[PDB]
DNA sequence: AAGCAGTAGAGCATGC
DNA sequence: TGCTCTACTGCTTCGATATCG
DNA sequence: AAGCAGTAGAGCA
DNA sequence: GCATGCTCTACTGCTTCGATATCG
């Protein structure tokens, strides 16, 4: 029961013929997965925390021993859509277990060829790059060689089915975020890949456009826009262009049934708001009907995701009216009547007077 | 279906005689068999390589199978045609070949009977994949395996008709006892000889049926139909060379890159532009722009009125014409009006005219609508299949030019002579059989490279002709021909 | 025969069991002429629709003993080619009819009988 | 070979004629002697 | 260009004959060059192919072993480039010899598969060779006699067998020849029967409205009062609209260095469309078919603005 | 183009 | 004045490669 | 990528 | 009444595979 299973799936390799063992080692995999979330107690968990990892025997030597074969593959993406629940059923005390989590991530990408794998690959990374945002175990793990290799992955053949390059897209913005020590440099031409991208993805009258890429594209840049910014004093002009094409972005769409664009580009707007000092002036009205037309999106991602993108376009359009409200009458007379007609159309929604309220 | 392969048993009798001589000095039937085996496996390892075959011997003294019977043993297991299988296979040659078949498992058993026919059908039931066709190939000599027992007979044949139930067709390619067809036998229960055909022909041949476009005919603006644009002869090449590394034999893997503007570093397509260059002044546009400003439509045929079938001239032509179809699957309905048009169309003799613009950015090209009508007979010669050929048409600048301006005539005796030569120079054309030399001496070299039975086997060269047979073929008459009117006369 | 949704064909051969067995147990010379009925409408499926088949005949089986013995040949040709609950329904077909057949071990045995007695599934 | 054509182009007054209701004369003879000349050079 | 050869009838038949090409698909020859952005230069970019086995980490190889190997059946197999150098295939040069001939009128008209024509047609120079092929001519031109050739263009070139047409013009007097094909390049499968279908079956007055609609929408009257028919609209002088769409484009960025592309005049489809008076002839049985014949049945830039 | 696996936008059902 | 060699050179053609349904 | 006739600038009558 | 829990077609997309266009 214990460490048999392991032992045996270092043993379901050297014999022909490797189907049916391969089919009882998946079965031995999903027994795993289904044995060590089940446990409500600590102890025995912390005890399956230095089990699962020996040196000679385990699921991790398993994955370095799983190379050189074409079926082992309904396994192995089992192991690692299990290793991003195992760096979420503990918390952070999953620490010694981590660089070899992280290097078994990049052989596992660079070496095998199918996109049902090199997914979780990536989302295993992610979120290992996500718990441990802080200053240790970060010259542990090797950042500055994930920049050369991930960002020598999009100068070559064109073969990523998209997929993959949202989360390349994602993890160039997350390395740029979380312990920014090293790349102080190379940020430079970080943007112009993610400018020059989003330019012909979205404007261009040829071959109808590749959704998740954009999302890929935007969640880097909201990732990016941290540490390296460029607001409307250093240089107002890229981020009058990354307002444009966020402002393509937020455009009403009708008939529309996918939404994650919507749900990138607002969340990317409402957090570095700030950033655009004098683009922000003129299509308020504008501004404000797509936003208040998006409140009512009968969604559980969307809304929910869009009324901070509202409620930080008002916190941050105020301390900019506050401090020369001499010529912004007709602005402020125009807001403040909006207000009043939320207020006095009878209507049952909750949140959609409580942005009235607090306007 | 598309996805559906097809598999083979052969099935081989060894049990008292065909592994002796027959008391013959001339061919043994089991060299005979194994010969026919590995020719078959040949043939389909180029031909049609994604089909699944096996071979069983039965009778053996031996017996090894899944479940254990007595004298059944097999050799190999439902897979592709391998090498490593026919150089394992081919051991079985000659007499030698027949010794090593008796030290390695023995022949000469009591041979059960249909007990083999359940064995094949555990091998075609524990396959996980898509099976089209499912017949059994038996090589043996003896018409009556039933001398000592009624019980073992009408096992036989009721197990026969139990695996004809689920769909499985056994033919047994007959053997000789003096050479020719004499056992006058009657299994008119378990079947549904010539063994040229699993010998020779098939060398070269591919398997496939695809549809290669599926497109929308529209009449006037707003009654549209939809078709399958298919094709029928495709030139046929040779397949792609794989790279691999000289010392462990393995594939490569290369990567390209773009790079060095004089600062190392790394390039990307969004740092460059496209650009040509007319004397002095270059012009500079994008890879969207390159690709933009060839548009003219959206895909599809427009219809332009009807023609008759005499101002296209056969001549003009310059593709290899498709055939369209006309299916249910789009537009409910099209049938009816593909008949209809295919009628008045056949019995007035009339051509249609179209635009045609293939795939979503393609500028367009005229094509013309040329009907075809259905042949069978009782032998279901299914040579023309119904529907209307798409005849490509040139535009301006495909038609040249030729110098045109030389005329003299000729002097009306050489006509009839020449009449006479044709005519004794007179015979049909063919159905088949012109195949392709330099592909075919690929395809023996690649052959005899995985077998090492070295001598690699010159190509015949079919397209040839026979100069030593057509001159006494024609007769004396090429000299006087010659000096009627052009002599060389120095 | 109409086999697109869940609600009519299943529920078809749901009844259309109930009727056999109701014309078999009253003493008509009605049931063949039906029985042979269903049959030729079974034997339709097993060749393009194989899922739609066995799901009908463990439906009809399941209130109807005697339309195996006409079918027990295509289902265990059947066995190792299914890996969900339609494996469960072969097995609940062939369990109504184990008092009659002759040989049933060496055929069990071929099928890999102590491979899928060793299974996680209940 | 090597070609030395000659062109010779009407601007009379008549070539100033106005449309009688669909376009000009000046405005096809220019566009054709233009689809020459673009194509000469083109083909170089 | 010409092509000079030799055309010979069995063993002793030395003819000097020479050959023109004919209808083939169209190119332009100039090809997009890339350049650098902000730089508008050539020597700025540098390609380059790494032929790295990766398999695990990667270990990176020179081009000094590499092989190339073909497949078979489930394994991969040597002699990359010397060995075919040796056992390639011999055509001893070029060749324009006759196989045979056909009475027969079995060399149909959907069964060509080439990509050009060759319209064989002359000699020169005390001109026996054109006297002795155009008595061949004359003839082949008096019955269907088809010609099957076997040639070559040089020593590389694949062999080809193909038909040769005779010619009967003014001017001139020409034998078209065309490829054939080699059973491999054939293939033919199974398509169902549309006329004795019993779920399928047209109606009488369907196929009269399909007859006034032919009538109505036909290209071709017998003009000129003697029976000969002569059509509007000629597909076969029409130039080929896509360079001259891609001169005009050009023309315009080359004027004007900052304008960008206009889209397409009205002349290029007033040529690429049928005339006002067919259109007009059949709006009404097209309204009468669409009436009678049974119940049938957006890219990046629009799809946020 | 053919096939096939997957997940999401939505629909019924129950709760402090 | 008359003949000859050869030094590339356009005009081809297989063959390797990038894209699309 | 690789061979086959065209056409003139020296080497040789 | 807003918040959380099963469930049903079905839209997008990955994978192979054959044809076409382009360049050397």
């Amino acid at each position: 029961g214990v460490r048999c299973s392991l032992l045996r799936l270092q043993e379901t390799l050297s014999a022909a013929d490797r189907c049916g063992a391969a089919l009882a080692g998946h079965q031995l995999i999903r027994g795993l997965g289904q044995e060590c979330v089940l446990s409500s107690s600590p102890a025995v968990l912390a005890l399956q925390t230095s089990l699962v990892f020996s040196r000679d025997f385990g699921l991790l030597v398993f994955v370095r021993k799983s190379l050189n074969s074409i079926e082992f593959r309904e396994c192995r993406e089992e192991i690692l859509k299990f290793l991003c629940i195992f760096l979420e059923k503990m918390g952070q005390k999953i620490a010694p277990y981590s660089v070899e989590i992280k290097n078994t991530c990049t052989s596992v990408y660079t070496k095998d060829r199918a996109a049902k794998c090199k997914i979780p690959a990536l989302d295993l990374l992610i979120k290992l790059l996500q718990t441990f945002r802080s200053s240790r175990l970060m010259d542990e793990f090797k950042i500055g060689e994930l920049f050369s290799k991930f960002y020598g992955e999009l100068a070559l053949k064109k073969k990523i089915p998209d997929t993959v390059l949202e989360k390349v897209y994602e993890l160039l913005g997350l390395l740029g975020e979380v312990h920014p020590s090293e790349m102080i440099n190379n940020a430079e031409n970080l943007f112009r890949a993610f400018l020059g991208e989003l330019k012909t993805q979205m404007t261009s009258a040829v071959r109808e456009p590749k959704l998740p890429v954009l999302a890929g594209c935007l969640k880097g840049l909201s990732s990016l826009l941290c540490n390296f910014t460029k607001s409307m004093e250093e240089d107002p002009q890229t981020s009058r262009e990354i307002f444009n094409f966020v402002l393509k972005a937020i455009r009403p769409q009708i008939d529309l049934k996918r939404y994650a664009v919507p749900s990138a580009g607002l969340r990317l707007f409402a957090l570095h708001a700030s950033q655009f000092s004098t683009c922000l002036l003129d299509n308020y009205v504008s501004l404000f009907e797509v936003l208040l037309k998006w409140c009512a999106h009968t969604n559980v991602e969307l809304k929910k995701a869009a009324l901070s993108a509202l409620e930080s376009f008002l916190k941050q359009v105020s301390n900019m009216v506050a401090k020369n409200a001499e010529m912004h009458k007709n602005k402020l007379q125009y807001f403040m009547e909006q207000f009043y007609g939320i207020i006095r159309n009878v209507d049952s929604n909750n949140k959609e007077l409580s942005i009235a309220i607090r306007g | 279906k598309y996805s559906g392969r097809d598999s083979l048993i052969f099935l081989v009798d060894a049990s008292k005689a065909m592994f002796e001589s027959q008391s013959e000095d001339e061919l043994t039937p089991f060299d005979m068999s194994i010969q026919c085996i590995q020719s078959v496996y040949i043939s389909k390892i180029i031909s049609s390589d994604r089909d699944l075959l096996a071979v069983v011997f039965y009778g053996t003294e031996k017996d090894k199978n899944s479940v254990n019977f007595k004298n059944i043993y097999v050799l190999q297991e439902l897979d592709n045609p391998g090498a490593k299988r026919i150089l394992e296979l081919d051991q079985f040659k000659g007499q030698q070949g027949q010794k090593r078949f008796q030290d390695m498992m023995g022949h000469g058993s009591d041979y059960s009977l249909s007990e083999v026919l359940w064995v094949c059908a555990n091998l075609f039931s524990d396959v996980q994949f898509k099976m089209s066709h499912k017949r059994i190939m038996l090589f043996t000599n003896e018409d009556n395996p039933h001398g000592n027992d009624s019980a073992k007979a009408s096992r036989a044949r009721t197990k026969a008709g139990d695996l004809r139930d689920t769909g499985i067709f056994l033919d047994l390619m007959h053997l000789k006892k003096p050479g020719g067809f004499d056992i006058s036998l009657f299994y008119r229960d378990i079947i549904s000889s010539k063994l040229e055909d699993l010998l020779r022909k098939v060398r070269a041949k591919e398997t496939r049926k695809r549809a290669l476009s599926r497109l929308k005919l529209k009449l006037n603006k707003d009654i549209v139909i939809s078709v399958g644009i298919y094709n029928l002869v495709q030139k046929a090449l040779k397949p792609p060379p794989i790279k691999l590394y000289r010392e462990t034999n393995e594939p490569v893997k290369t990567k390209t890159r773009t790079f060095n503007t004089s600062t190392g570093g790394l390039l990307l397509p969004s740092d460059t532009k496209r650009s040509q260059i007319y004397g002095s002044r270059q012009i500079i546009l994008e890879k969207e722009e390159t690709e933009e400003l060839k548009r003219f439509d959206d895909p599809g045929l427009m219809l332009m009125g009807f023609k008759p079938l005499v101002l296209l001239k056969k001549h003009h032509y310059l593709r290899p014409s498709l055939f369209v179809y006309p299916e249910e699957s789009l537009v409910i309905g099209s049938s009816t009006l593909f008949s209809a048009l295919l009628i008045k169309c056949l019995e007035k003799e009339v051509a249609a005219l179209c635009r045609y613009t293939p795939r979503r950015n393609i500028p367009p090209y005229f094509v013309a609508l040329v009907p075809q009508e259905e042949e069978l007979d009782d032998q279901k010669i299914q040579v023309t299949p119904p529907g209307f050929q798409l005849v490509f048409l040139p535009f301006a600048d495909d038609k040249r030019k030729m110098p045109f301006t030389e005329k003299i005539m000729a002097t009306p005796e050489q006509v009839g002579k020449m009449k006479a030569i044709v005519e004794k120079l007179r015979f049909t054309y063919r159905s088949d059989s012109f195949e392709n030399p330099v592909l075919q001496q690929h395809f023996r070299n690649l052959e005899a490279l995985a077998l090492d039975l070295m001598e690699p086997e010159q190509a015949v060269d079919l397209t040839l002709p026979k100069v030593e047979a057509m001159n006494k073929r024609l007769g004396s008459l090429v000299d006087e021909f010659k000096e009627l009117v052009y002599p060389p006369d120095y | 025969s109409f086999v697109r949704y869940k609600e009519v064909y299943a529920a078809a051969a749901e009844v259309l069991g109930l009727i056999l067995r109701y014309v078999m147990e009253r003493k008509n010379i009605l049931e063949e002429s039906l029985c042979e009925l269903v049959a030729k409408q079974l034997k339709q499926h097993q060749n393009t629709m194989e899922d739609k088949f066995i799901v009908c005949l463990n439906k009809v089986t399941k209130s109807f003993p005697p339309l195996a013995d006409r079918f027990m040949n295509a289902v265990f040709f059947l066995l190792p080619k299914f890996h969900g609950v339609l494996k469960t329904l072969c097995l609940e077909v062939v369990l109504c009819r184990v008092e009659g057949m002759t040989e049933l071990y060496f055929q069990l045995k071929s099928k890999d009988f102590v491979q899928v007695m060793r299974h996680r599934d209940d | 070979n090597k070609a030395a054509v000659v062109l010779c182009m009407d601007v009379g007054f008549t070539m100033s004629n106005s449309i009688p209701g669909i376009e000009s004369p000046f405005e096809q003879a220019k566009k054709v002697i233009t689809m020459f000349v673009q194509r000469q050079v083109f083909a170089e | 260009i010409h092509w000079p050869c030799r055309l010979t009838i069995g063993s002793n038949l030395s003819i000097r004959i020479a050959a023109y090409k004919s209808i083939l698909q169209e190119r332009v020859k100039k090809t997009w060059t890339v350049v650098d952005a902000k730089t508008l230069k050539k020597e700025d970019i540098q390609k380059e192919t790494v032929y790295c086995l990766n398999d695990d980490d990667e270990t990176e190889v020179l081009k000094e072993d590499i092989i190339q190997g073909f497949r078979y059946g489930s394994d991969i197999v040597p002699f990359s480039k010397v060995d075919e150098e040796q056992m390639k295939y011999k055509s001893e040069g070029k060749c324009f010899s006759v196989l045979g001939f056909c009475k027969s009128s079995q060399v149909q008209r959907r069964f060509f598969m080439g990509n050009q024509v060759l319209k064989v047609f002359a000699a020169r120079d005390d001109e026996a060779a054109a006297v002795a092929l155009s008595s061949l001519i004359h003839a082949l031109d008096d019955l269907d006699m088809v010609a099957i050739v076997r040639y070559a263009y040089d020593k590389r070139a694949n062999p080809q067998v193909g038909v040769a047409f005779p010619h009967i013009k003014h001017n001139y007097e020409c034998l078209v020849y065309v490829q054939l094909p080699f059973m491999e390049d054939l293939r033919q499968y199974m398509f169902s029967s549309l006329k004795n279908s019993k779920k399928y079956a047209p109606t009488e007055a369907q196929l009269n409205a399909v007859d006034a609609l032919i009538d109505s929408m036909s290209l071709a009257k017998k003009d000129e009062k003697t029976d000969t028919l002569e059509d509007l609209f000629p597909t076969t002088k029409i130039p080929n609209p896509r360079f001259q769409r891609l001169f005009q484009c050009l023309l315009h960025r080359a004027l004007h260095p900052r304008e960008p592309l206009p889209p397409i005049q009205q002349h290029i489809w007033n040529m690429l469309n049928p005339p006002a008076e067919v259109t007009t002839k059949s709006q009404i049985p097209l309204s009468k078919i669409k009436t009678l014949f049974p119940l049938i049945e957006v890219t990046a830039q629009e799809i946020f603005q």
